[PDB]
């Protein structure tokens, strides 16, 4: 069938229609060597990211896209540009960028080369309606968001399928998590403007609208000191 | 003329003037990333006399996302919209870091579009997988609802890609068939022993 001309029939957006070996002591291996969950409270415009420190495997960068409240403070493009975030990464690591689905798709891209990394995967964060069957500039129905992956230096899919969240909620698919970790990239991992509902363990989640912190730069960096420096994330702990 | 309409030739040497002004442009080019075009040629491919005002419609992959956006900004366009094809089996199913289940097609923008049926589709297709290099015939019907009657242009298509209003220009299409006069007289004009080398 045509989902297309189905979708201006019913309101049923195509992806609705896609159906969705272990791979689990992986899983148990990242949960082991992860870091208990840190966090700090810091209005990231007016913060110094240089006090973030070591410098990091992995960061992931969710930025408040206007955007995002459509049917509701922001960061633009010009804001998030002007970040220092080669300052905080390490010579080989990895960014993962929350780019919305507008200009973000340009600018993000401009982003990553500003600050060293050339894009590997536009990883789609697939939206579906299944429960409910608009930028001017826009020719088409907005129905995903992507998340840019790229390097700097030296088992899943490139699509995250969920249902469009509730109005007003801009959480973004925990799924991002499963993939990043599964990559095995280190453990110094970063999230900037990450919330209360997103701390994880094995994450650094640094944003303005945390309630509780408890940061410390040398406890954190005692995570990964040696025997522990250049641990995969995937690897057994050192005795 | 609405009847399906070619000319097999190289896409680089063709003088495209011939042809007229086109409210949508698709390409699905052999980016460097077989017989391919470099860089230098992509950015060289004359695109900006085609339209005036409509829509570009590029597929990319790879390196080319970035290529793609290039060319697209230096033949003039803004880059509005990105379709996502999710290639699935015929049971409904999805087929280095990351194994790839989709293709992108960006949506490019110029001059100032009138009498378009923007947001009838959604920016994500789905459907079946079939030759290698075909894209899926939905995106000729979404094309068709966003600008309908108007006259189209592919490049780097192939024989199942014609389509009624479009004209397809590709090395593998078989000769030539026109049928708009107005393409014919000037097509007769500037190829009048029916050849193009240089
Ligand atoms: C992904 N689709 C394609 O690559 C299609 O484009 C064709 N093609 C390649 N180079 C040229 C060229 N210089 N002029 C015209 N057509 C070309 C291929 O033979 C193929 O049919």
């Amino acid at each position: 069938n045509d989902y297309c001309q189905h979708f201006v029939d019913t309101g049923h957006r195509p992806q609705n229609f896609i159906r969705d070996e272990l791979i689990r002591l992986k899983d148990e291996l990242i949960a082991k060597s992860n870091t208990p969950p840190m966090y700090l409270q810091a209005d990231i415009e007016a913060f110094d990211i240089r006090e973030l420190t070591p410098k990091f495997d992995v960061i992931l960068l969710e930025p408040p896209l206007e955007e995002y409240y459509r049917e509701t403070k922001c960061w633009t493009w010009d804001d998030i540009m002007k970040l220092e975030i080669d300052e905080i990464a390490a010579p080989r690591s990895f960014i993962f960028l929350w780019c919305g689905s507008g200009e973000g798709l340009d600018l993000g891209r401009v982003c990553l080369r500003k600050w060293g990394y050339r894009r590997c995967e536009d990883i789609c964060w697939i939206k579906t309606n299944k429960n409910n069957p608009l930028d001017p500039k826009a020719v088409f129905q907005r129905t995903k968001e992507h998340c840019l992956m790229g390097i700097k230096g030296t088992v899943d899919i490139d699509l995250i399928i969920t249902e469009e969240p509730e109005i007003g909620n801009i959480e973004k698919p925990v799924e991002i998590f499963h993939i990043i970790e599964h990559f095995c990239l280190g453990r110094r991992r970063l999230h900037l403007f990450g919330r209360d509902s997103t701390i994880r363990p094995g994450w650094l989640t640094v944003g303005p609208t945390l309630t509780n912190s408890n940061y410390n730069a040398e406890t954190y960096a005692s995570y990964f000191s040696a025997p522990n420096s250049y641990l995969t994330g995937c690897t057994e702990e050192i005795e | 003329l609405f009847p399906p309409q070619w000319i097999c030739c190289d896409i680089r040497y063709l003088d495209v003037s011939i042809l007229g002004k086109f409210a949508v442009v698709m390409a699905d080019p052999p980016w460097d990333i077989y017989g391919t075009l470099t860089d230098d040629e992509m950015r060289r491919l004359n695109i900006p006399v085609l339209q005036d005002d409509g829509f570009l419609f590029l597929w990319v992959t790879g390196r080319a996302m970035e290529l793609g956006r290039e060319c697209l900004n230096l033949w003039g366009y803004e880059r509005v919209d990105e379709i996502i094809w999710v290639k699935t089996n015929q049971l409904q199913r999805i087929i280095h870091w990351l194994n790839h289940g989709k293709e992108h097609c960006l949506v490019g923008v110029k001059g100032n579009p009138q009498g378009f049926n923007q947001g009838l589709d959604c920016d994500v297709i789905v459907a079946e997988v079939r030759s290698t290099s075909h894209k899926p015939d939905e995106i000729y019907g979404m094309i068709e609802r966003l600008s309908p009657g108007t006259r189209k242009i592919e490049l780097f298509g192939r024989p199942h890609n014609v389509q009624p209003n479009w004209i397809t220009l590709g090395n593998q299409l078989d000769g030539i068939h026109l049928l708009d006069p107005d393409v014919v007289a000037r097509f007769k004009q500037r190829y009048p022993d029916g050849i193009i080398s240089k």
